[PDB]
RNA sequence: AUGAUGUCAUACUUAUCCUGUCCCUUUUUUUUCCA
């Protein structure tokens, strides 16, 4: 489905480029469409982000106002992997300043090992072709490039809840969402567990366009 | 090419998948029919792959094996080389904790071996069960099972015989046990024709080497046991005498399922059998009262409960031979302390003291009343109170029952958790002491009392709880200083401002006054009542509740120790409970309206409803106008219905539409009785349907269904005519709530008037040009047809015939 | 309209029924088998038809369950 | 904040009652306060409140102001006669007019 | 007297087991019986044989030895002869005597 | 109570409604047997008084009462 | 579309009026309109209990002794708008008169509109 | 929504919150006959709940005397799953 | 003389709610002319 695998489960191009990559194939396809929108220095941020997320920001106790705070500042239009972006940004802004995380709850951890995989994804993106563009500000190409990759990890609104588009198993958006209360009518997620109930982790807004502008064989449009 | 063709036109699964039900229709009938020549060689490699898709979801499982239960019928030759494949690929699914998993591929594989060709079976799975893995021996063993469930036992039981009499594999034995004990877990009742027949099967391996054989074929004991429910050792007794040695000659696993396999047929068992094999194996039972093993517990245990609960164990067996080890290592904290002990040493305690009686067990637990794991005395009176409730208290003694009225007090007191538990324990205990417990009242009371008194709300509650369970007997007791205390002091503690308190202080009240009437109170409620009045004002739920409880209550019988105006002033207050957020509150209201309607006149009260009738957020009118109802049911509705109609008068919307909704109350309520009030309410009725807006007609509708239902029988058709002719133009319409009371008005109206004029009504615009309209009929026709479709057999019209068809019914017109 | 799934459902569910476009030849050979249905169960019209011609109980109900086969002509089109 | 219907009805009792009654203004005002009743009368509803575009004497004088009294609006204001928010939302935008 | 409504037809099993109810189209029904402990009869829930566009000119209980009860109903299809806009279908369609068979085990009843 | 202070709130508003359209001298009103209130003009319904002041304040209520006056000049 | 008029209020039946009810309940409200809050609460906490009466008989007669059927129209004659303004007229079978129809035409209205013939009859007698 | 698989002669009951309800018809009066539920919306944890609330089987759900009068009782398991 | 369009507040309906809700374990992936 994701394009790695011909009809009768061989290797594409597609499938070796992205098989280099020591990275999963979604994001692989991601990256791929960097190639197609022009958005290559932002999907590529975004992908160093998703490598280590689950530490992004220290939310202790004894600070927790000030620390939704510093985390509350970033929050972007659009969902929480151009929030990731941005922050990024204004790290390295900083000029990979660790006093910057530890104003801004961040975790520097995170944050530095994410620049490394990002710095060794371009000297991986040599190989795999791509050439370093920006979106010059336009998160349209930014939010169609997650699509042609995370096309799969997409749920709809449904009056019982928010529910998967395929399988139609219920599931909820995390508490700290970008877009927890914004409640997007079509939305993509990256994570995909069943905590305490069923979560989906680094979601964002989406149009069911780009579905049928992407994946027409295997979204369909009545299925949207 | 032809094949790849055929399976191009077979995807019309795709007919079967997608589609209308229309396309259902042309598709499966179609394949119904061309099933032999598609064949099933195609079909079954298309056809496993999306049956075992991941998420082929819950009807496209249904329809598929609708599918391959119906071609498997048709094709009982033409699905023939493909069995093994089937059969493998869905095997797990019968032994698989989805029950539905279990019972669709049961009815398949029914139907697969059923059309099959059969030795296919036979032949292909007799060399997997001498196979090495355990794993592949239970999957084939309960398909065996299932292949039994679609074939029968009798064309396999030699086969059996040589899977269970094979002398090269252990292995195979042990398969061939499994399938025993599976079949006799899956048919049930089914074995009894050869009931002995599997018992020959399986007397091979209960002396067998190895334990996985011995042990299971056990379990094959027990579970045609089950199946075989007291129907006793006529088959079962070739094989008692294995299990017997075994049972002490043995240590561990066997001893768990074998001693769960003899304590299933110490049921199916006789005296002089059940009397040397219990006898016998109780001496194991006393060895095993130490074992710290869980399902050890539980299994001995649950033999116990059979065992030495039989006609066969003696009182003074048990007594002295079953108790004291049994008391000793389960009567430790640990079991309390247990999950799982808790619960089942309740089991089998419970049902020892159903024995052999309560004046040793109660006196074997006494005093785990006052141990330290409050869980553990928590247990005790769980069981106790099981035991008491079920049995009665006759023959504890004297200390017995001291002993056991101080530990309850004890419990009671140190109570730390809202709990049931000692509430209904205590309840139960002095139910049970009946008339015993008269010389403990002042220690009773003196206790709650102290209770009554603490600084923390929580105990004062509970004390407050603790009078309202025990304040029946209280009084059965003659306690004159005591009971005449408990009123008194409670009307004391009136003045609270807990309200968890205060509720509580109500109810017990309350459960005073049920036992004791009213003219006898301690407070006579002639200083009562008037002290309640002030309360109905405390805007908090648990209060509310119980204050409009007592107070109605006490103007249902009291009524009469008190003044007609503190009767109003309540009314007043009653009218601003109709605003609580709890509907027993307000359910609770109604009520008492009515019975103040009757012990006062009706006619103030209902002067004070209108009134209210004029407030708006429909809350309170809902329930004012269900009290109007409420009040013309009691005291007869002549007396309101003129001043409700004259209301009817007052421009307002709100009002109305109280008048129009309290109607529909009422004619509910009163029922066969209005085919009095029939002929004065209908000139308003057609007034309300004739225009006024959306709810009036909607209000107007739904009092025509009400009285169609009530004067079913009585002849007054002609005014339900004259209303239909109302009710029926606004069948055109939109609006939810307004189209469905208007459809409610013709289902009542339909019984109420018959189906003729419905039908005739009905008539013209079944064919009509327009889709609206033709919809409409349509419904209506079709809730006219379902119920009463038999009366218009008399009813249809007569519609002649045309050239190529006849369409008269000459059977109706023969002339006699 | 999973209404309708219930209502369609229910045109399953109650052989006689109707929808907006239903024929007239749908409509009348359901009342006419409907007719012969109670024809048969009133054990009294029984009487009243094997009277009328001079048939007798058995062949009056043999001929209803057989015309309840194309009780009203051929189909439609 | 304020909508038409409620402008109304405030214009409605006030040109009843008097413009110095404003408790039972209030009263007749769902979730309006005295405070807010006066506020709104003097600066927005008020009709000698000319809400029309500046004389050049007005603006030479207003600007000559504001430098002589710089951020003193109230006291500005009365001595050109438009409100103080009107007066300085005008002077911040010729400072951008000629920005 | 309703069409598809149990009642019209309706047959026992020759020993006391089971009775069925049946109507002239779409349904039919099955009861079981058994004493209590103090033999005062006992009624579970009933089965079900709908079959859609069938008739019935009868049905009647099969005399087996403690197997299943099963019973013997007489058939038709009027529904293709309703699909034929020429009436052959009318004609050549056939009665097909059959059985249905408990499985008091499995608690169902198997065409 | 607050419930009483709104019901009174809302007869004191339709009091000054009634001075209002008394001051204004109004032909074109009614108040229905409900309780509501019409444009004899414009045959619209209203719940409240602020409602219906600006119906009267007329775009559509204008174009009608024009036309009205348009064709009572036509045929007198 | 019936929207746009005014309507009067519903009117009673005979039988209901005769009992004398909408006189109470019309002093009883213009009462309680004059009354103001303070004294409304006042008779709250002390109620003028048993104002009025009416007594029974008065209605349990004119419910069941003097109750009478209403003018019911019978099978088909659906309401429709402006169904009720059809007026009862088309008054065929000659001898068809009203009482404006004597007073305005010169003849007698009442028990003589029998022994009146009209002033159409004069020349009925006189050419047909 | 309605299971309406057919009906069955396992009793239903109700929630002390539903009590007193019909099942459709929401009445509060005069209740003629008993509830009863299908197999399948009989089993297991759902043994004895309420067929509103799906609260504890306490109280017994009954007819309203007018879902009787139109036979609105004879159509089987009305559970709102 | 009644159109849909509406980010219009008010009025209104269902004896419709006030009891159907909440925070991740562990950890790894080769790289390329410098200028
Ligand atoms: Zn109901
Ligand atoms: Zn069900
Ligand atoms: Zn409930």
């Amino acid at each position: 489905a994701l394009g790695a695998l011909n009809h009768l489960g061989e290797l594409t191009t597609s499938g070796r480029k992205m098989a280099e990559l020591p990275v999963d194939p979604m994001l692989s396809k991601m990256i791929l469409a960097s190639e197609k929108y022009s958005c290559s220095e932002e999907i590529l941020t975004v992908a160093a982000m998703l490598s280590v997320n689950n530490s992004i920001f220290y939310r202790p106790k004894d600070k927790v106002v000030h620390a939704d705070n510093a985390r509350v500042n970033f929050f972007l239009p659009g969902g929480d992997h151009l929030v990731l972006l941005n922050v990024y940004t204004q790290w390295a802004e900083s000029g990979y300043s660790s006093q910057w995380c530890y104003e801004n709850f961040v975790q520097f951890r995170s944050m530095r090992r994410a620049r490394d995989v990002r710095e060794q994804l371009e000297g991986l993106l040599e190989r795999v072709e791509v050439g370093l563009s920006s979106c010059q500000g336009d998160y349209i190409r930014v939010r169609k490039a997650i699509t042609a990759g995370y096309f799969y990890h997409t749920a709809r609104l449904t009056r019982s809840g928010y529910r998967t588009v395929k399988q139609q198993q219920t599931v909820f958006i995390h508490p700290n969402s970008s877009l927890f209360e914004q409640q997007p009518r079509w939305l993509l997620y990256h994570e995909l567990v069943l905590t305490t109930k069923e979560f989906m982790r680094q979601v964002l807004e989406i149009e069911s366009s780009w579905l049928l502008e992407v994946a027409p064989h295997y979204y369909k449009a009545k299925e949207l | 090419p032809e094949e790849q063709k055929e399976r191009k036109i077979m995807k019309l699964l795709l007919k079967i998948k997608n589609g209308t039900p229309p396309m259902r229709k042309a598709a499966l009938r179609q394949i119904t029919d061309k099933a032999r020549e598609f064949g099933a060689g195609p079909l079954f490699n298309q056809i496993l792959p999306l049956l075992m898709s991941p998420t082929l979801e819950d009807q496209e499982r249904h329809l598929l094996v609708k599918v391959i239960d119906r071609i498997l019928y048709k094709l009982d030759d033409l699905v023939r080389p493909y069995v093994h494949k089937i059969l493998v690929v869905i095997e797990p699914l019968l032994i698989d904790e989805d029950y539905y998993a279990r019972v669709e591929g049961r009815e398949i594989i029914s139907n697969l071996a059923k059309a099959a060709g059969l030795a296919t079976m036979i032949s292909t799975m007799r060399p997997d069960i001498d196979n090495m893995d355990e794993y592949v021996r239970n999957t084939t063993a309960r398909a065996f099972a299932v292949v039994a469930s679609a074939l029968g036992i009798p064309s396999l039981l030699p086969f059996l015989k040589a899977v269970c009499k094979s002398k090269k594999s252990w292995q195979a034995r042990h398969t061939g046990i499994k399938i025993v004990q599976q079949i006799a877990i899956l048919m049930g009742c089914a074995i009894l024709p050869h009931l002995r027949s599997l018992v020959e099967i399986i007397e091979h391996g209960l002396v067998d080497e190895q334990q996985k054989v011995r042990t299971i074929s056990a379990l094959a004991i027990a579970a045609l046991a089950e199946a075989a429910t007291p129907y006793g050792i006529e088959s079962f007794d070739s094989v008692l005498k294995p299990l017997w040695k075994g049972i002490r000659q043995h240590r561990g696993k066997g001893l768990a399922a074998f001693l769960k396999a003899i304590g299933y047929l110490i049921p199916l068992m006789d005296a002089e059998y059940a009397n040397y094999y219990t006898r016998e194996v109780m001496l194991i039972l006393i060895r095993e009262f130490q074992s710290p093993d869980e399902e050890m517990k539980k299994i001995v245990l649950k033999v116990v409960k059979q065992c030495c609960g039989t006609d066969g164990v003696e009182a003074n067996y048990i007594k002295t031979e079953i108790l004291p080890p049994f008391f000793k290592h389960f009567w430790q904290h640990r079991m309390a302390l247990d999950r799982r002990n808790y619960r089942q040493l309740v089991d089998t305690t419970v049902e020892l003291a159903n024995k052999v009686g309560a004046a040793e067990i109660i006196s074997r637990i006494v005093d785990d009343l006052k141990d330290e794991a409050e869980q553990y005395r928590k247990m005790v009176m769980e069981t106790i109170e099981k035991i008491m409730g079920n049995l009665g208290a006759a023959d504890i003694d004297h200390k017995l029952e001291e002993q056991l009225i101080d530990g309850i007090l004890y419990a009671f007191q140190e109570q730390t958790t809202e709990d049931s538990v000692m509430l209904n324990g205590f309840g139960t205990v002095v139910n049970a002491l009946g008339k015993r417990v008269k010389p403990y009242l002042p220690q009773i009371c003196g206790t709650v009392l102290w209770r009554l008194n603490n600084k923390s709300a929580k105990v004062r509650q509970q004390a407050a709880d603790l009078i309202s369970r025990t304040a029946v007997v209280m009084k059965t007791c003659q306690e004159e200083k005591l009971m005449g205390h408990l009123g008194v002091v409670l009307y004391e503690y009136l003045g609270e401002e807990y309200p968890e308190v205060l509720g509580s202080i109500l109810g017990a009240l309350k459960a005073i006054v049920n036992v004791i009437g009213m003219h006898k109170m301690t407070p006579p409620i002639k200083d009562l009542l008037p002290r309640l009045t002030p309360i109905l004002k405390n805007r908090h739920e648990k209060v509310q509740e119980n204050c409009i409880d007592l107070v109605g209550r006490i103007a249902d019988r009291g009524a009469e120790y008190v003044s007609a105006r503190e009767w109003m002033r309540i009314c007043f207050e009653l009218l601003e409970l109709l605003k609580a957020h709890k509907k027993a509150i307000r359910r609770a209201t109604v009520n008492t309206f009515g019975y103040i309607a009757k012990a006062i006149g009706p006619h103030d009260v209902l002067a004070t409803l209108l009134n209210n009738l004029k407030v708006q957020e429909r809350q309170n009118r809902v329930c004012t106008t269900v009290a109007i109802a409420i009040v013309a049911e009691t005291c007869s509705p002549f007396t309101v219905l003129p001043a409700l109609m004259n209301e009817y008068r007052v421009p307002e919307l709100n009002v109305q539409n109280g008048v129009l909704k309290s109607l529909s109350f009422l004619f509910e309520y009163i029922g066969e009785m209005g085919k009095d009030y029939i002929y004065a309410v209908t000139p308003l009725l057609e007034d309300a349907l004739m225009d006024r807006d959306l709810v009036h007609r909607q209000t107007a509708s739904a009092v025509v269904q009400h009285m169609s239902l009530g004067v079913y029988g009585f002849g007054c058709e002609d005014s339900l005519n004259h209303l239909l002719n109302y009710v029926w133009p606004n069948v055109f319409e939109t609006s939810p709530h307004v189209i469905q009371a208007v459809m409610g008005a013709l289902e009542g109206l339909r019984v109420a008037i018959g189906p003729c004029r419905m039908l005739q009504y009905c008539l013209q615009g079944l064919f009509h040009p327009a889709r609206k309209v033709r919809d409409v009929y349509w419904k209506i026709y079709n809730s006219i047809y379902i119920g009463s479709q038999d009366a218009l057999i008399a009813h249809y019209p007569r519609i002649y015939n045309d050239d190529k068809n006849t369409y008269i019914r000459y059977e109706l017109d023969y002339i006699l | 309209y999973t209404i309708h799934s219930q209502l369609e459902h229910l045109q399953s569910k109650y052989i006689g029924t109707g929808h907006a476009d239903t024929t007239k030849w749908e409509w009348l050979v359901n009342q006419h088998r409907d007719s012969y249905c109670s024809y048969m169960g009133h054990f009294d019209l029984l009487n009243y038809f094997a009277i009328a011609e001079n048939e007798s109980k058995a062949r009056v109900r043999f001929n209803l369950m057989e015309k309840m086969l194309q009780p009203c002509g051929p189909p439609a089109d | 904040v304020w909508r038409n219907t409620e402008d109304e009805i405030l214009k409605a009792a006030v040109m009843k009652y008097g413009k110095n009654q404003w408790s039972r203004i209030a009263s007749l005002l769902h979730r309006k306060s005295a405070k807010q009743c006066k506020a709104r009368w003097y600066e927005w509803l008020d009709p000698s409140i000319k809400k029309t575009e500046w004389s050049r004497e007005e603006e030479e004088k207003l600007l000559h102001l504001a430098k002589l009294m710089p951020t003193q609006w109230r006291t500005i204001a009365p001595i050109i006669g438009r409100t103080a928010a009107q007066c300085l939302e005008h002077y911040e935008f010729l400072l951008d007019k000629a920005a | 007297c309703r069409r598809i409504v149990p009642g019209q037809f309706l047959a026992v099993d020759p020993k006391g087991r089971a009775v069925m109810i049946s109507a002239i189209e779409k349904q039919k029904l099955v009861y079981i019986l058994n004493r209590d402990a103090a033999a005062r009869l006992t009624i579970s829930s009933p089965l079900e044989a709908h079959k859609a566009n069938t008739l019935v000119y009868h049905v009647v209980g099969v005399d087996v030895g403690f197997e299943n009860p099963m019973f013997a109903c007489l058939e038709m299809d009027y529904e293709e002869a309703d699909n034929d806009p020429t009436g052959e279908a009318a004609a050549n369609t056939q009665q097909t005597l059959t059985f249905y068979e408990l499985d008091l085990g499995l608690n169902h009843v198997v065409r | 109570s607050s419930s009483e202070s709104n019901r009174d709130r809302r007869e004191r508003l339709r009091q000054l409604a009634l001075e209002t359209i008394d001051i204004n001298k109004d032909p074109y009103f009614m108040k229905n047997h409900l309780g509501s209130y019409e444009c004899k003009l414009c045959l619209t319904l209203h719940n409240n008084e602020g409602s219906y002041l600006a119906h009267t304040q007329g775009k559509k209520h204008q174009t009608n009462l024009a036309r009205r006056a348009a064709k009572e000049a036509k045929e007198a | 579309g019936k929207r746009g008029i005014e309507k009067p209020p519903f009117e009673l039946p005979d039988f209901i009026k005769r009992t004398g009810i909408q006189e109470m309940r019309e002093a009883l409200q213009e009462k309680e309109e004059q009354k103001t809050m303070k004294s409304k609460m006042r008779e709250k906490v002390r109620p003028k209990m048993g104002k009025i009466d009416i007594d029974y008989q008065k209605l349990h007669d004119a419910f069941f002794k003097w109750q009478t059927k209403p003018k019911l129209t019978i099978h088909g004659d659906l309401y429709y708008e402006g169904k009720e303004f059809e007026t009862r007229l088309k008054e065929k079978k000659p001898g068809d008169l009203s009482d404006e129809l004597r007073i305005s035409l010169g003849m007698p209205v009442g028990p003589n509109a029998h022994k009146v013939p009209p002033p159409w009859l004069i020349a009925m007698q006189r050419y047909g | 929504i309605f299971c309406r698989k057919q009906a069955g002669v396992a009793i239903g009951r109700l929630c002390e919150k539903c009590d007193g309800k019909c099942v459709i018809c929401d009445s509060y009066v005069r209740p003629c006959t008993l509830v009863r539920i299908c197999d399948e919306c009989n089993y297991g944890s759902y043994q004895g709940r309420c067929v509103i609330c799906g609260g504890p089987g306490v109280s017994d759900a009954y007819y309203c005397k007018e879902c009787t009068i139109q036979e609105k009782d004879r159509d089987g398991c009305p559970k709102i799953v």
